[PDB]
């Protein structure tokens, strides 16, 4: 209150069903995510950093792993 | 009670409302 006028940024922790996949581009990170209520067509890969659900992420690679990288991790 | 997983879809902008 009584400070800089708000007019930028407004991200909200929208409910996430589960990450569909994973793909990197340019150097960043983005995971496909199904959003509740919104039509499946409205798909949008959000940056991992922004994502506040590490548990879901692990859930995705958890199945693909046990072979993934074939090393540490 | 535990918080359910959630991820910001970079909505931004502003709700249309009415």
């Amino acid at each position: 209150h009584m400070v800089e006028e708000v007019l930028e940024e407004e991200e909200e922790e929208y409910v996430v069903e589960k990450v569909l996949d994973r793909r990197v581009v340019k150097g960043k990170v983005e995971y496909l995510l199904k959003w509740k209520g919104f039509s499946d067509e409205d798909n949008t890969w959000e940056p991992e950093e922004n994502l506040d659900c590490p548990d879901l992420i692990a859930e995705f690679l958890q199945s693909q792993k046990t072979a993934h990288e074939t090393d540490k991790s | 009670a535990r918080t359910k997983q959630t991820a910001r879809k970079s909505t931004g902008g502003k709700a249309p409302g009415g």
